[PDB]
């Protein structure tokens, strides 16, 4: 029914709606199948404490 | 469309996959010496009285 209620849409919205609904779709194919992203550090610690001497 | 929606969901499916490094840390030791260490001393005769 969607296909249908989509192909319907898509008439009254003639053909520049067609393409464009392409590309979105085409777009959400590339996002789900490319999606990989990665984040990391180095974890060191190390503080600084500095005293003067009196 | 239901061999749309069937060709999603095998896509979905199919597609998804990913992996990840996480650190979970902090460090927190504590090392602790009060009265115990040795420093040092010269070579000097000495003598009371």
């Amino acid at each position: 029914k969607a296909a249908e209620l989509i192909a319907n849409s898509l008439a009254t919205a003639g053909d520049g709606l067609i393409e464009l609904r392409k590309l979105e779709a085409a777009e959400d194919i590339a996002y789900q199948l490319s999606r990989s992203r990665n984040i990391t550090y180095l974890p060191a610690g190390q503080s600084v404490l500095l005293q003067l001497p009196q | 469309l239901r061999k749309i929606r069937a060709a999603q969901n095998i896509s979905k499916t199919i597609a998804t996959s990913q992996n990840r490094i996480y650190l979970t840390a902090d460090n927190l030791v504590l090392n602790l010496q009060d009265e115990s260490f040795t420093r040092g001393s010269d070579s000097l005769i000495k003598g009371k009285k």
